[PDB]
């Protein structure tokens, strides 16, 4: 069980750790988060009490290094940093735990929610979408645009999601225009799965990462990517049975976790209605269809 | 975006553009079967592709053989239209290729956009104009070449005959739309008006009669009267 110590908390902030969140008061004796489950990526996220604008945060995996948070009064945010001195780090953490100045990652033993939201998400894939190669963790915020949003402006600060565009030469073979537009199997299976992602695990990892950035940061470009990757599968007549069954599980947990009060901004009516009621896969997503009809019958 | 009354003069500027109308591509007669079910029989159709500045009409005849063994023909008809417009553009020299293609029906936008991905600088646009191009098959010489076709064929016409020698392309387009609206509202009465005087004929190389300028004013008035006479029936006003 790993620890992300905080140097201090000089500004009042709501702190997120995965699907959990805690309020910290200005200059509260808060020195971090302990008992973080090993084996998963994690995200530690912030919303300042005095400017709720810019949710921001850090994707990390405690297996890759010793990370801590320290407020920067110049740049006005909580920054993740790596401690290269193992013994300094172990000594800091032991002291803060002894003084009980840390919140415990509040996992219920029965509760697979975080695993179910991050099953295919790998830190090495996150670091290719979010390019800052000198850190082992990845910064994301509410405002960051996607490579696709930028084509339609600072390249270093972009989310490099895989570009999906249904009306593009990549998506449509010369001479198979109607076939490829109405049945996206070519685009899904040959271009995306065999060509770019190499396997369904990497495709699902990106889909899951996009959803979590949409949900945790209200990142609009991430929401667009999440829906495009759903629509590409649902709009394909030929999808391996294992991928459909896995997608149903993936979407079920995403819909389960979504705050009820953000459904209006985080869910695209057209995509979900098309995916559940008109697409080739309209009858393939039993679990997802059932939770959507019971939780969000207004959207449909 | 969409072409309407506000940007109407744009049709007659020096940027090459084509209207595409797909309403006569897939045409059927509906009939009873021996068993008392209903079936369709396809008849030959056409794509109506018109340069409104020059009057050049690219009439691609759609022979019934293109539907043989195909499903969802009303969907396929939009894609076949977009395939044939794309083929026509590729066949034209670069300097004759349109800068814009205006589709008369919004359902043609995605098919045509997808077929024209190779031409990112050709704008594909809808229109808010209600254009009567469905009535093209009320022009006897166009109906005749479509119905006689035994194979796919492209035939080139000038839908304005020699009008541009005497009138602008704005006025020529307005005359054409009034003629086609009349033919669409009451075909029998419109054809009567166009051919009632046997001394005015249609030249071999023309679609419409050889009206003098004064005779076109009388004809145009008779077509407006026909349209208002018919409107005073539809709506009982």
């Amino acid at each position: 069980m790993n620890t992300v110590p905080f140097t201090s908390a000089p500004i009042e902030v709501t702190i997120g750790i995965d699907q959990y969140s805690f309020n910290v008061k200005e200059n509260q004796p808060f020195h971090g988060i302990k008992d973080i489950p090993i084996g998963h990526v994690h995200v530690i996220h912030f919303q300042h009490a005095d400017n709720s604008s810019m949710r921001y945060g850090y994707w990390f995996d405690c297996r890759m290094g010793n990370f801590y948070i320290q407020y920067d009064p110049k740049d006005g945010l909580y920054k993740m940093m790596e401690e290269r001195d193992g013994a300094k780090f172990e000594n800091i953490v032991h002291n803060f735990k002894e003084r009980q100045m840390m919140v415990s990652y509040p996992k219920i033993d029965e509760d697979d929610t975080w695993y179910n939201l991050t099953e295919f998400v790998q830190m090495d894939k996150i670091r290719k979408i979010v390019r800052k190669d000198e850190n082992q963790f990845s910064y994301v915020d509410s405002s960051m645009t996607t490579v696709q949003e930028n084509e339609l402006s600072d390249p270093a600060h972009s989310l490099n999601y895989t570009v999906i565009n249904f009306k593009s030469r990549e998506a449509i073979r010369p001479g198979h225009e109607m076939e490829d537009f109405l049945d996206k199997s070519y685009y899904l299976n040959t271009v995306m799965l065999q060509g770019i992602f190499k396997n369904s695990s990497n495709y699902f990892g990106e889909l899951q990462f996009a959803f979590l950035n949409a949900m945790f940061f209200g990142n609009y470009g991430s929401s667009l990517q999440w829906h495009a990757m759903i629509e590409l599968i649902c709009s394909s007549a030929t999808v391996p049975k294992h991928m459909l069954d896995k997608l149903d599980e993936i979407l079920y947990y995403q819909i389960k976790t979504l705050p009820e009060q953000y459904s209006d901004i985080l869910l695209n009516e057209r995509v979900w209605n098309i995916c559940l009621y008109s697409s080739f896969q309209k009858n393939s997503l039993h679990n997802t269809e059932k939770i959507m009809e019971n939780k969000y019958p207004e959207l449909l | 975006g969409a072409m309407n009354s506000s940007n109407y003069a744009e049709l007659f500027n020096n940027d090459i553009k084509l209207f595409v109308d797909d309403t006569n591509v897939y045409r059927v007669t509906v009939h009873k079967t021996f068993e008392g079910n209903v079936a369709t029989k396809a008849i030959n159709g056409c794509i109506f592709t018109l340069n409104p500045k020059t009057g050049h009409l690219f009439l691609k005849i759609i022979h019934t053989s293109v539907w043989a063994g195909q499903k969802r023909l009303s969907q396929l008809a939009k894609w076949k239209t977009a395939e044939e417009v794309s083929a026509l553009v590729r066949s034209l020299p670069k300097e004759e290729q349109p800068k814009q293609i205006i589709v008369t029906r919004k359902a043609m936008l995605d098919p045509l956009e997808v077929h024209m991905l190779d031409f990112p600088n050709i704008a594909i646009r809808p229109t808010e104009l209600r254009l009567p191009f469905s009535a093209a098959m009320s022009i006897d010489k166009l109906s005749d070449v479509v119905m006689k076709a035994t194979e796919p064929q492209m035939v080139l016409f000038n839908i304005y005959d020699d009008w541009l020698d005497r009138i602008s392309s704005y006025t020529a387009f307005s005359r054409l739309t009034l003629l086609l609206r009349a033919l669409k509202t009451n075909e029998e009465s419109a054809k009567m008006i166009l051919l009632s005087d046997p001394t005015i004929t249609i030249k071999s190389y023309h679609l419409w009669p050889s009206f003098t300028d004064e005779q076109w004013i009388t004809i145009e008035s008779q077509m407006r009267d026909l349209i208002l006479t018919e409107y005073g029936r539809k709506y009982n006003v």
